[PDB]
């Protein structure tokens, strides 16, 4: 009849095919959740390995045919992009209000009005976390963004280490704060570089206190250590001029040649003569160096270093006051280099780091730049020790650009679970049983805690309910609204008092995304396949 | 894991283990209840399956559907063996069996993915299972006069009720008279043996007929049967299982003569030996002839000269029916056939049903057998017919058994959600839940009832859940009406032994399936 | 919505619950009814084309080549290689018919189709099936009600079978004996009255022979009151007819006697081997002696015999046949009035038949024999020889004999008659129709789509003669409405009338009744059938 | 390659004590379909790809009868009960049975309901194995 | 239609003549709009949407 070239699946089994296939998704990564989640090792069929616990990272190294579970897995790598933090928990809710909804379907219940509730249900419960879950940091002080951190860094390869990783986050942090227009305080993560070397212990790991090059000196000659640095940035290559492609050589008397060849070095003679006559002492370029300015740069006792990147520049000099020169040439149609182009910073060295070498810039001067060693067992380790601190950085940011934090540990589900599930009964007919199964579904993320846990997650669940319930009708007993989950001893806690903390963003997003999602799947009714 | 340069068990062998395989053996149990979730209530519809020789079955059976399916995966093949439980024990609800063990496992299944220990549930479902049982065994409603019409009419009503599901209830008040007129004139052990079911090709369902006796095809008759009236008005049936032809005397038999006279006379013998048995039989006043064994040209003759009827090759089935309703013996031998071992009926006759010759014997008085012959327009569509016949007499046995009736369409199973929610409302919480699950599972029944009707199911839930807390047992889903209303006041009956047995099977299967923890598959031997 | 469901479940380990599942296919919901009802609506209309006296053959060539040229519904479908299931449902209905009544197992098909053909119309609106198949079953009651009404009685005397001829002339008018029309009617009347039961009990059709051999013209075929065998006199120089022949029927071999039981007989001197041939040559003469001394004229054999017993009977003027079948002898003894003897020593003359001409024919230039009985005295026995000029003309005249027989039959049943061309179905679609307006509203469409499909016929008839359909089939209800008269019908051949009482358009009411019943039944079967699980 | 039975016992080498009188007639020669020896000893039948069974004396070597009729090759053949004037059937290709009669030459009996291979008489001779089951004493 | 046995012109000019009368009946039930009434414009925007 249809005569169509493909495969055509229509009504409940493109439903139920939609749901297995999110769950997969979901049932891949649930076990990487919360303190107690253990990483998993990628093996990538060539013998690469990738040992890892963030969400977005196992998703997006895992090949998948289904498009429903592509969904779930560009929904995590949106919810990375967007915040940093709570990549899995964002996957794990979204699979569930799959499955609570594609229920309500099968139950015949009309998808439309599904849809309607989970809208409702998520407006509702984003204006109660921004109402009753919130809390200020203000009131904290440097406290907030340790504990803030230290939740970040658990179900990672550096959580026991807290105590002090989130020391050197916190400070790496803080250390690039810069304000722009309108007295904005904003915090320009990724200007923090992460280098990697495997040797000494996590302990070891080092915050500098200026800038780190992943480079070297060009020549063995030049000095290794620069006191009163004066640096010098530019995004041209210093090698032996050549002419244009519209330009070519003509020689009809001999006696020019030797001028003209000794002139194609003389050009790079002087220019360098140029740069080096104001004082300069260790020069940046992004192109390359031959040997020739390799060794007029020897001769001065000045460093010289060759294909530095161009973030890496741009970094350097935004913090040590340099500018970047793709040219030599003024306003007035000259060739000159001045000193006032020129960065400044107390100390240049090329420190050796397990055999090999990098080279650092101490303590810039005009901006306090930051950077981050790692140091590991191996690579995988110092992989995942940069995957970790990445989410670290992001949630302190998100942490200090907006002052509210919320209870971690399944208190914010329990409590908007209890809620939700109270402000069902005044809405609509449907629409009601659609915002107790959200309501339902939000239980999921305390669920996973407590089984990875291997805790009795029933009986830990019905505690944490009870608590939120009490919370939510006792009118004096509104401080349990902090009661979350203790992992290490299986017990509800109050985790304001813990200090387990995060940003409210990643709760308010996460929701947000996941009920895209939800909605998105759920639409669909039929597919079809053509065949390839 | 590592290569282990000598492997434990055999190479090929196939291991799961934990929660995930818990939950693919709720997964493929589900998958097995969707095969005949649509097959169930009087807006039911039927399922047709081809087997690899080419054959179709078509059938509203849920044991049948099961059983035609073939099924390989280990947990799912338990709902299949507890349909057949069904089917032999009770005979209807081989659907509700299989419906009800997965959705009690499909209810169990989010508290099995908490990690929740299997022995809580088991202990729960078997709990709740007790009380169940024990509510339909208190609440049943029994009627202590043994009325022959009141016996009667429950016995009709509980037919049509098991009736009103397949292609023959347009004819169901038709079929459950029939239906309940033979199981009541079966004598005392109610053996499905003695009631025949004959299916011939062509005529209207309301053409078939339920004989008070006993009838059979024509079989294989010889030269000089058309000479054999074919009516009599009160023949004695001699029921024999005699060979009536010439033939060897013995197998190792074996004749030594060296005279022509003896020759002759050994001709002669055979002959006379041959007549002897003929004389003897027509002597006995008999004038219908059955034999389990051929009768030759020979005998058909000598009975043909004699006006008598014979017919040779008749099944043993059908001269045991006849030894049950015409009231003779069958023999072996003919030496000594008295009038105590021939039978009797007021008429024979043979008559031509849609192109075929049957045998009728009608009359007979005291008959504990029956006959029913089935028309209709294809091999399926008779099949359909008798399976349908053997689900309604089943469940007319039962209750000649005992005259327990619950009200059906979803009331009784209402009343125990309602009682056992009531229960577990008064325990500490553990189980409060997984029984709380198991009374929302026995809500599947009205819902896939309403589902199959084109209802809306979540509203007559919502009427039958208030209905039932107010007050009112047997209120469960109206079919025609779109509504709910007294199911005992509109006879839809069901003996309480078929909910009982239901509850129990499904109780089982999903304990057994709750309590497997591992799946271990060896590797297959001869694939050849 | 195809192969069945495929997950390999959530956890990625194998998830395998049906033996093939991969190679099996799976059906479910309305696209399965649609498949179904569009199945067969392709069966019912390469039917249909074959209805009414302006009917066409299908001409249906076997596995083997061989060509069957045939009009007959459940021949046909029979015939027709399916591999649907429906397919087989409709061929399935077909024979049934075909058993049950023997004619109209053609209308069986084409009313199907049309109901299946309206119930798509009412699935389509959100009409659930099995509201379909109830409301197929009530107007199906009140058709065969309205049909038992305007039914007419007819007289089955065997002193005035101008009814009877009337009705097998209708039978047979679609057929292509429709050129020796009169005299196939005449004769399959006459078939069944002179071998029936009187007390409106059965006819069997064990004592009709239909034979058939080819040559000679249609129009050749004739009804013997007797009995015609395959076979001819065993002795070449026996003479060639016999009159007033006192025939001797023996299921005995003439030869020497036999003991069953494995006997050795033992010649131990040279008195034995004369004793033995003495014996031999006795039993020779001795048996030829017993048949002649019955005073029998001819002797019919079952098992054949050996060339002593054919030259002693040959000698003593006593024609004999040999071999002659089971079947064969138990006819001639039916119809000759003599009892079948299993050895001689049992023949007396009582036991003997009379015919009144035993006679040899022959057929052309084919030295083929073939023996004739007849002129028996009250013989309860007929044999139908049909003629013809080539196999396939015989084969289909075999065919419309049975059927004219069968509806002969019918009517030995039941005589109550109503008149066909298609009034019988327009006068039930109308009181379907006034019926259905009493009705409550959710019913009456499917009692609407129940009259429009008994509309088929008519319009089916009207197309096939070349008329226009709807126009025609329009102007016959409203004169059927304006003026009481359930006898208009579609005038087929032309006549000039519309009334198929005075065309003696007759149709057996039973066979209307079992075609309106059986059609029903198999439509609301596959109406509830919504799942299929091919491999 | 093909024959590997080139040496087969054709030689029938033996003392010479009284077996060694196996005639062997292949004067038709064409395909010898069945070979079936009589239960009398003194007849032979044989049937050809032609369709024509053939019946041959041991003693006189001369073909007594060719029974032709049959549609197609006869494959397979039997004999009678125990001599009955061998009133023997013949199977073939053409999905008939029959039965043959030297008395008279003719077929005397015919049966097609089913290529038949695999006939066998009942001991009684009232029916045979059609390889079904065909009654003499009904046809 | 076609099945019973109308030529496949009577139905395209029956249902040009169809077309047309319905044309008329559609433009009979219309009601005159402005677009500087917001609402009717919001409205329809809604009711294209409603169904996405
Ligand atoms: N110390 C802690 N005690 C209890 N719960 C915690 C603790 N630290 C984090 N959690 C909770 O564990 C959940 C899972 O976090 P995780 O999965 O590691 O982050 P992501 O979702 O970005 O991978 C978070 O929702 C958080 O609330
Ligand atoms: N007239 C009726 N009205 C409502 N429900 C009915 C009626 N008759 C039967 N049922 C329901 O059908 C269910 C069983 O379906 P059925 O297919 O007949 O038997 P099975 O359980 O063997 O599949 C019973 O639970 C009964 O409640
Ligand atoms: N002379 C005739 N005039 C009008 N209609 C006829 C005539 N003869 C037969 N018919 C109609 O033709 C239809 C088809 O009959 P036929 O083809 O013989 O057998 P079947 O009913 O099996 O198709 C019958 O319903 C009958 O009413
Ligand atoms: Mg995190
Ligand atoms: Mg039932
Ligand atoms: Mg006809």
């Amino acid at each position: 009849p249809l005569s169509v070239f493909g495969d055509r699946s229509t009504g409940e089994t493109i439903r139920s095919q939609n749901v297995m296939a999110a769950a997969s998704i979901a049932n891949i990564v649930k076990s990487s959740l919360g303190p107690v989640g253990l990483d998993k090792m990628l093996v990538d069929d060539i013998g690469d390995v990738t040992i890892t616990n963030d969400g977005a990272t196992i998703l997006k190294l895992l090949e998948v045919e289904h498009p429903a579970a592509k969904v779930l897995c560009e929904l995590a790598d949106l919810q990375d992009k967007e915040v940093g933090d709570g990549t899995t928990s964002v996957v794990i809710i979204a699979a569930e209000l799959l499955k609570n909804a594609d229920e309500l379907v099968k139950q015949k219940i009309h998808p439309t009005s599904v849809i309607s509730g989970y809208r409702l249900a998520c407006k509702e419960a984003v204006r109660y976390i921004n109402e009753n879950l919130i809390v200020n940091t203000d009131e904290l002080g440097r406290d907030c963004l340790i504990n803030a951190a230290k939740t970040s860094m658990s179900s990672k390869i550096i959580g026991i280490n807290g105590d002090f990783f989130a020391n050197m986050v916190v400070d790496a942090v803080l250390a690039i704060k810069y304000t722009d227009i309108r007295g904005q305080p904003r915090y320009p993560v990724n200007s923090v570089n992460i280098l990697k070397a495997h040797g000494r212990s996590q302990m070891e790991s080092m915050l500098i206190s200026g800038y780190a090059l992943n480079c070297v000196v060009g020549s063995q000659g030049m000095p290794k250590r620069i006191v009163n640095a004066k640096i010098a940035c530019l995004d041209f290559s210093l090698q032996k001029t050549k002419m244009k492609l519209g330009v070519q050589v003509v020689i009809t008397d001999p006696e020019k040649l030797d001028q003209i060849r000794q002139r194609e070095s003389d050009i790079t003679k002087e220019r360098i003569q140029k740069i080096l006559a104001t004082g300069a002492n260790v020069i940046l370029t992004t192109g390359g160096i031959d040997d020739m300015c390799l060794k007029y740069f020897v001769e001065a006792g000045a460093m010289a270093v060759r294909r530095v990147l161009k973030r890496d520049l741009k970094r350097i000099a935004k913090a040590s006051g340099a500018t970047i020169l793709s040219t030599l040439a003024n306003l007035e149609g000259e060739e000159t280099f001045e000193a006032a182009m020129l960065g400044q910073a107390e100390e240049v060295v090329q420190e050796r780091i397990c055999d090999d070498e990098l080279i650092l810039i101490k303590n810039t001067k005009a901006r306090t730049s930051a950077s981050i060693i790692l140091r590991g067992a191996n690579d995988f380790m110092c992989d995942e020790m940069e995957r970790s601190l990445h989410d670290a950085l992001c949630v302190v940011k998100r942490v200090l650009e907006s002052k509210s934090v919320v209870p971690g540990g399944g208190a914010v589900e329990a409590a908007l679970s209890i809620y939700l599930e109270n402000y069902a009964t005044s809405m609509g007919s449907r629409e009601q049983l659609a915002i107790a199964e959200f309501a339902r579904s939000l239980l999921v993320i305390p669920n996973t805690l407590a089984v990875n846990a291997a805790q009795d997650s029933t009986d830990l669940v019905a505690k944490l309910r009870a608590f939120h319930n009490e919370a939510q009708v006792n009118p004096e007993r509104k401080n349990l609204k902090w009661i979350g989950l203790d992992l290490s001893n299986g017990k509800p806690r109050d985790n304001k008092q813990a200090g387990v903390f995060e940003p409210t963003i990643v709760k308010v997003k996460s929701l947000k995304f996941a009920t895209e999602a939800a909605i998105t799947i759920l639409r669909i009714d039929d597919l079809i396949k053509l065949h390839p | 894991m590592m290569p282990t340069p000598v492997i434990l068990l055999k190479e090929g062998t196939d291991s799961s283990q934990g929660i995930p395989q818990l939950v693919s053996n709720i997964s493929a149990c589900q998958v097995i209840a969707e095969a005949v979730r649509t097959t169930l209530g009087p807006r039911g519809m039927d399922k047709l399956i081809v087997d690899g020789r080419g054959k179709a079955t078509i059938s509203n059976d849920g044991a049948t559907i099961l059983k035609l399916l073939d099924v390989v995966h280990p947990a799912a093949k338990t709902l299949v063996d507890i349909a057949k439980s069904q089917d032999a024990e009770v005979g209807d609800g081989t659907t509700s069996v299989t419906l009800l063990a997965a959705e009690f496992l499909k209810q169990v299944k989010p508290y099995v993915e908490e990690g929740l220990h299997p022995q809580i549930i088991i202990r729960a479902f078997r709990t709740a299972t007790q009380l169940a049982v024990n509510k339909i065994k208190e609440i049943a409603v029994t009627v202590k006069k043994a009325d022959k019409v009141e016996q009667r009419k429950l016995l009709e009503k509980c037919a049509m009720t098991a009736l009103s599901s397949k292609l023959i209830s347009q004819q169901k008040a038709f079929f459950a008279k029939m239906v309940v007129d033979a199981v009541m004139m079966l004598d005392d052990l109610l053996q499905l043996k003695m009631i025949g079911i004959k299916k011939v090709q062509g005529g209207a369902l309301e053409d078939s007929q339920l004989v008070a006796g006993v009838a059979f095809k024509k079989t294989f008759s010889y030269a000089g049967f058309e000479m054999q009236p074919k009516k009599y008005h009160n023949p004695k049936i001699a029921l024999l299982n005699v060979e009536l032809e010439l033939k060897a005397e013995k197998d190792n038999a074996e004749i030594r003569v060296h005279t022509v006279e003896d020759y002759q006379a050994i001709v002669d013998a055979e002959w006379n030996i041959l007549y002897d048995k003929l004389e003897k039989i027509h002597h006995s006043g008999a004038k219908v002839v059955l034999s389990k064994l051929p009768i030759g040209d020979v005998a058909t003759q000598y009975f043909a000269d004699r006006d008598m009827f014979c017919a040779g090759r008749v099944p043993e089935e059908d001269l045991k029916r006849t030894m049950m309703a015409c009231g003779g013996s069958i023999q072996t031998s003919v030496n000594a056939l008295s009038a105590d071992v021939l039978g009797r009926c007021q008429v024979f006759e043979e008559t031509q049903i849609g192109g075929e010759r049957y045998n009728f014997f009608t009359g007979c008085p005291k008959a504990k057998t029956c006959t029913f012959i089935l028309r209709g327009g294809a091999e399926q569509f008779m099949e359909e017919t008798e399976r349908s016949l053997h689900d309604a007499i089943m469940i007319v046995r039962r209750a000649i058994k005992n005259d327990s009736v619950v009200a059906g369409g979803g009331a009784i199973e209402m009343e125990l959600s309602k009682y056992l929610r009531d229960y577990s409302r008064t325990i500490p919480g553990k189980q409060q839940l997984l029984i709380g699950a198991y009374a929302k599972a026995l809500e599947i029944i009205p819902r896939q009832l309403c589902d199959n009707a084109g209802f809306d199911a979540t509203n007559i839930l919502n009427k039958l859940r208030a209905r039932h807390a107010q007050g009112g047992t047997w209120y469960g889903v109206d079919i025609n009406n779109e509504d709910i209303a007294d199911n005992f006041e509109a006879f839809v009956w069901e003996p309480a032994m078929v909910r009982i047995n239901a509850l129990t099977a499904a109780s089982e299967a999903a304990c057994l399936i709750v309590s497997v923890d591992e799946t271990i598959k060896n590797p297959r031997s001869t694939v050849d | 919505a195809s192969m069945g469901t495929l997950a390999f479940d959530e956890y990625g380990r194998p998830f395998l619950i049906i033996k093939d599942q991969d190679r099996k296919s799976r059906l479910m919901g309305l696209e399965a009814l649609k498949s179904h009802i569009m199945a067969a609506k392709a069966v019912a209309n390469t039917m249909r084309t074959s209805l009414g006296p302006n009917g066409l053959d299908k001409m249906m060539v076997d596995k083997d080549g061989d060509v069957t040229v045939t009009n007959d519904g459940a021949t046909i479908l029979s015939m027709m290689d399916v591999d649907h299931q429906i397919a087989k449902l409709m061929v399935e209905l077909s024979k049934s018919q075909d058993d049950e009544i023997g004619d109209g197992t053609t209308g069986v098909v084409v009313l199907a189709g049309a109901l299946l053909e309206e119930a798509e119309q009412l699935l389509d609106r959100g009409i659930h099936p099995i509201r379909i198949a109830d409301g197929y079953e009530q107007a199906a009651r009140v058709a065969i009600e309205h049909l038992d009404k305007i039914s007419d009685s007819v007289l089955v005397d065997i002193k005035d079978t101008e009814p009877l001829i009337q009705t097998a002339k209708t039978t047979l008018g679609s057929k292509v004996v429709n050129s020796c029309h009169r005299q196939m009617a005449e004769i399959a009347v006459n078939a069944v009255l002179t071998v029936a039961d009187m007390e409106r009990r059965d006819v069997d059709f064990e004592l009709i022979k239909v034979e058939g051999k080819v040559g000679g013209r249609l129009e050749d075929t004739k009804l013997i009151k007797g009995v015609i065998v395959d076979k001819d006199f065993s002795h070449p120089q026996m003479p060639k007819k016999v009159e007033d022949a006192k025939i001797a029927i023996l299921t005995c071999p003439f030869e020497p006697p036999k003991p069953k039981t494995k006997h050795k007989l033992d010649v131990t001197s040279v008195e034995d081997y004369k004793a033995l041939q003495k014996y031999e040559k006795e039993k020779f003469e001795e048996m030829i002696q017993q048949i002649k001394e019955t005073g029998a004229n001819l002797a019919i054999c079952q098992w054949g015999f050996d060339d002593e017993a054919n030259h002693l009977l040959l000698q003593n003027n006593l024609p004999a046949v040999r071999w002659v079948g089971g079947p064969e002898i138990e006819l001639i003894a039916i119809a000759t009035g003599g009892r079948i003897v299993p050895r001689f020593s049992e023949l007396t003359a009582e036991k003997l038949g009379f015919a009144g001409l035993v006679q040899e024919i022959s057929f052309g230039t084919t030295k083929d024999k073939m023996l004739v009985i007849e002129q028996c005295k009250n013989s309860r026995a007929v044999t139908i020889f049909i003629r013809g000029g080539n196999k396939m003309i015989i084969e289909e005249a075999k065919r419309s004999l049975h059927d004219a027989l069968c509806v002969i039959r019918n009517l030995i049943r039941d005589n109550r008659v109503v008149y066909g061309g298609g009034a019988a179905e327009i006068s039930c679609a109308l009181a379907v129709s006034q019926e259905a307006d009493k009705c409550p509203t959710l019913e009456q469409y499917a009692m609407r789509a129940f009259a429009d499909a008994l509309e088929v016929i008519p319009m089916a008839l009207s197309e096939n003669s070349g008329m226009n359909p709807i126009q025609t089939m329009t102007e016959v209800r409203a004169r059927q409405v304006k003026e009481m008269n359930p006898a208009l019908g579609i005038d087929c051949l032309h006549k000039g009338t519309n009334d198929m009482k005075q065309q003696h358009v007759i149709e057996t009411l039973i066979g209307k009744k079992q075609q309106i019943s059986l059609a029903t039944q198999m439509v609301r079967m596959i109406l509830k059938i919504d799942d299929i699980r091919k491999p | 390659l093909d024959n590997k039975c080139s040496v087969y016992p054709l030689t029938f080498d033996k003392n010479e004590n009284m077996a060694a009188k196996k005639k062997s007639v292949a004067m038709h020669t064409n395909y010898l379909s069945a070979c079936s020896f009589t239960n009398s000893d003194m007849q032979i039948l044989t049937a050809s790809g032609d369709g024509t069974c053939a019946l041959w004396d041991v003693e006189s070597g001369q073909l007594l009868q060719s029974f032709h009729g049959h549609g197609a090759d006869v494959l397979c053949l039997d004999l009678a009960p125990s001599e009955t004037g061998n009133t023997f059937v013949s199977g073939g290709c053409d999905k008939k049975a029959m039965v043959w009669d030297m008395r008279s030459g003719q077929c005397v009996q015919a049966f097609e309901t089913h290529d038949i291979n695999s006939v066998r008489y009942y001991p009684s001779g009232d029916a045979f194995a059609s390889g079904r089951l065909y009654d003499l004493r009904a046809d | 239609l076609l099945q019973k046995g109308i030529h496949p012109t009577i139905i395209s000019e029956s249902f040009q003549k169809a077309l047309e009368k319905g044309i008329e009946i559609l433009t009979d039930m219309s009601r005159p709009v402005e677009l500087s009434d917001r609402e009717t414009l919001l409205n329809s925007a809604t009711t294209s949407l409603n169904s996405k």
